[PDB]
């Protein structure tokens, strides 16, 4: 609830390949231009293991916990 | 300055990314040499004090000081 | 990954058939020969390396290889064959970016005796394989002696007319020679990191795996390739013009200086003549050159003094006789004049040597773009003039293209600011923004003069001594020492720039015998991408530093440029709306279709040099000025 | 596709903060999507400091900033 899943999943995706993608202005453009974004991503999201939240407009309960226990 | 000084509940303390702060004595020999402090950066997570600074009273800019 | 080299009838300015190539695949292990009724498939195994995504490695292919099996393909398959500049590897250029210090490091290859005096330092392939110990031989030889004992004679450069079975074995000489130095290569853990086996990698891995370094000097010479054959266009005419200007001034000051000197014969350009003369004049010479005489000496001939006013005033004479034979030599009677290189599409296409050098900054020969005459200097305002995209056509209606110059504003002070922003959090670097950084370094070393701040900051940062410091106030190599140090005490973030830089890289130091044999941490400064740049002696190196900087941004700059430029819609060459016309260091001429194409480009290369700097986090603020005008003359 | 255009479109670094360095050394500049928090104490210069950003990005960095007085 504090970070966007791009941003969430920015950081899974380069803590998962070892490096610090979001401090690094050379490394975003990297995976971009030569293809090894969807590399990565493919390789870590590819099973569907994960699953996220996104609205950040002031979250509620009702309904939200109704979100969690669905 | 820290975190407890902030003005309005502890709610500041974690939607703010970033935490640019300023401190400067205007009683003192250097009134217009001001200490920048970072409180807080979700970014880099990197705080502590930045640099310094001096108010230019003929341009009214903050240039950047040495130290 | 497939490595190949190929071998033509000629060199890519008339190559018109296809002869022989030899494909190495890592995946087979195994190689494949190419005739000349097998150039169809030639270029389908490189189609079919592209769509795997894999890698296809060429020597020196960017520049002639891959440009070449282009135009081969239009001419005699009549298809179209671009290799994307992704799928393609270098040996050459990675030759140049991972050994630049060669210089040195044939020395022990020298006692060897296994490399070649002809040979020496060179990134051929042939001069290769003498290192790796691959050369059983070279075909231009295997083919001249073999010549002898059929009876015909040999022709300079005659091995390649036509295919023979000689040179379809040394074919495959070329090529793995090239799979040995790829793997030399791949085994400098700096640049190519060991938990990567790049030999079976795609090109999506390869780049980003390895040191940026790799990545921009593919970019970059690619980039520049095609700067050579976009060519500089060029009005011979003018050029014509301005010989018939200089050879009858040159025979009429030939004329008034042989009625001052006698003979038995008076020398244009010759050494034995003012040695000869002026002491006779009554000259004295205060400083002379080596072993025996004095040289021309450009530098005493302004401050040369007889008592003869008919020799006095022909020493104006002489100094511009000499600099009319500059210009002659170099637009006319030179072995690599200009009028010599004019290709029959009205332009000069100016090599280029993308990493030639320690630092990174290119080298211009054959001819020499970078050294044309500055509008300052005398006939240098006609000579700009005739390096103009005016001089230039147009693929439809003809009208004169335009030319936009766009330059690095200060980047030599600004890359200072960027280093020593490490130590005065970003002090220097504010005084660049504000402006008048020329006027804060003259109150720093207290010069009387901002022009004098000027000279100074160029000279003491490169390792000048004391003599130019001196003579700018009329002194010697006494003035000089409280002119440096002064300027240390008011710019401490200076000093302090060489405090750890240049204690990063040593340990101790010791003098032997007048030799300093610093114990050292590493004899190499690391570049903005990462690598090697050596230096020599610890007692400076930030010139090394600072034109290291300045080199790899503008290399990255004008790629970005071209990038986004092409990224924008806009096409590149004579057939398109812009064209790289030459690179000088710091500056670029690139030629334009249209008013409304240039600006786009003068506004193109500034967001690039923003990008550039947010790119490697730049401390400091760079900026760029751009003109729009018909030739070379108006975009500087 | 919304990390792919995010990574791609966004400024990365969308600017870097202006004045004195070393801010730009701990924070990398701001973000697209973050929140920089300004305080000090009562005229020392939070509205010199901020002002000073706004004009340079809206000058220098030609980027369209917003102002609430």
């Amino acid at each position: 609830l504090e970070e966007s899943v791009e941003e969430t999943a920015e950081d899974l995706i380069g803590l998962h390949n070892r490096v610090r993608l979001r401090q690094s202005d050379s490394l975003k453009r990297e995976i971009i231009e030569n293809g090894k974004f969807d590399q990565w991503f493919d390789e870590l999201f590819g099973n569907d293991t994960f699953h996220l939240y996104d609205s950040f407009a002031e979250a509620e309960t009702d309904r939200l916990l109704a979100k969690l226990a669905y | 300055v820290s975190i407890t000084d902030l003005r309005g509940s502890g709610a500041l303390r974690q939607l703010s990314d970033t935490i640019i702060a300023l401190e400067r004595n205007q009683q003192g020999d250097m009134p217009n040499l001001v200490l920048v402090r970072i409180l807080k950066c979700r970014f880099t997570g990197d705080t502590g004090i930045a640099g310094y600074m001096e108010y230019n009273k003929e341009t009214g800019w903050l240039e950047p000081s040495s130290y | 990954m497939i490595v190949s080299a190929i071998a033509a009838n000629a060199l890519l300015e008339s190559v018109t058939k296809f002869h022989c190539g030899v494909i190495y695949d890592y995946s087979t292990a195994e190689y494949v020969s190419y005739r000349p009724s097998d150039f169809g498939a030639y270029l389908d195994a490189l189609e079919a390396e592209v769509a795997r995504g894999g890698l296809i490695v060429f020597h020196n292919g960017h520049k002639y290889d891959v440009p070449a099996l282009t135009k081969l393909a239009k001419l005699q398959l009549n298809r179209e064959f671009h290799l994307p500049r992704e799928n393609c590897i270098d040996t050459l250029v990675l030759s140049r970016l991972i050994h630049s210090n060669l210089k040195d490091t044939d020395m022990g290859l020298l006692r060897s005796g296994k490399l070649p005096g002809k040979r020496f330092g060179s990134h051929a392939l042939e001069a290769w394989g003498y290192r790796l110990g691959e050369m059983k031989g070279e075909y231009k030889d295997d083919f001249k002696r073999m010549l002898e004992e059929q009876g015909e004679e040999y022709v300079d450069g005659m091995e390649w007319w036509n295919f023979n079975e000689e040179m379809m074995d040394y074919n495959v000489q070329d090529v793995v020679v090239t799979k040995a130095l790829l793997e030399k290569l791949l085994s400098d853990k700096h640049y190519f990191p060991p938990e990567i086996d790049f030999t079976d990698v795609g090109y999506t891995t390869f780049w980003s795996e390895s040191l940026e370094a790799v990545d921009i000097e593919h970019r970059a010479a690619w980039l520049l390739a095609k700067q050579e054959r976009n060519g500089f266009p060029f009005d011979t005419k003018a050029i014509e013009e301005l010989y018939v200007e200089l050879a009858a001034r040159r025979s009429e000051l030939l004329r008034k200086l042989t009625e001052t000197f006698g003979s038995w014969v008076f020398n244009p350009s010759s050494r034995d003549h003012i040695q000869k003369k002026l002491q006779e004049a009554g000259w004295v010479p205060t400083k002379y050159t080596d072993k025996g005489a004095p040289v021309v000496d450009d530098e005493v001939l302004e401050g040369v003094r007889v008592d003869d006013p008919e020799k006095q005033a022909a020493i104006d004479l002489i100094k511009e006789y000499l600099m009319i034979q500059k210009r002659i030599g170099q637009s006319a009677e030179g072995d690599k004049a200009w009028l010599r290189y004019v290709a029959e599409d009205g332009k000069i296409h100016g090599s280029v040597n993308p990493n030639g050098a320690v630092t990174g900054r290119a080298t211009h020969a054959f001819p020499n773009l970078a050294q044309i005459p500055g509008v300052r200097s005398p006939y240098g305002e006609q000579c700009r003039a005739a390096f103009g995209a005016e001089h230039h056509l147009d693929g439809i209606t003809g009208k004169p293209w335009v030319q936009a110059g766009i330059d690095a504003s200060g980047l030599e002070l600004r890359c200072l600011a960027h280093f020593m922003a490490r130590f005065d959090n970003g002090e220097y670097a504010h005084e660049i923004l504000n402006g008048d950084i020329h006027t804060k370094n003259q109150i720093a070393a207290e010069l009387p003069t901002r022009d004098n701040a000027k000279t100074f900051i160029y000279g003491f940062l490169y390792g000048a001594g004391d003599e130019k410091i001196g003579q700018i106030v009329g002194a010697g190599k006494e003035r000089g020492k409280e002119l440096k140090k002064k300027f240390l005490e008011n710019t401490p973030a200076i000093a302090a720039l060489r405090e750890s830089i240049q204690q990063t890289l040593v340990e101790s130091s010791q003098w032997v015998a007048g030799e300093q044999q610093v114990k050292w941490k590493r004899r190499w400064i690391k570049g903005l991408d990462g690598r090697k740049v050596h230096v020599r002696s610890p007692h400076a190196a930030l010139n090394t530093l600072l034109q290291s900087a300045g080199a790899l941004i503008c290399k990255l700059w004008i790629i970005k440029t071209e990038e986004m430029l092409v990224e924008k819609g806009l096409k590149h060459g004579w057939d398109g709306d812009f064209a790289y016309m030459a690179w000088v260091h710091d500056e670029i001429q690139v030629g334009c279709r249209t008013e409304e194409i240039a600006q786009v480009v003068i506004e193109t290369a500034q967001e690039a040099m923003r990008w550039v700097g947010d790119h490697w986090n730049f401390r400091c603020l760079l900026d760029t000025e751009g003109k729009m005008g018909p030739n070379w003359a108006i975009c500087h | 596709e919304r990390i792919r255009e995010h990574l791609s479109s966004e400024e990365s670094v969308g600017l870097l903060f202006s004045g004195c360095t070393g801010i730009n050394d701990k924070t990398l500049g701001a973000r697209g999507g973050e929140v920089i928090m300004v305080t000090s104490g009562s005229g020392m210069g939070k509205s010199t400091f901020v002002r000073q950003q706004a004009l340079q990005w809206g000058t220098a960095m030609g980027k369209k900033v917003g102002l609430a007085m």
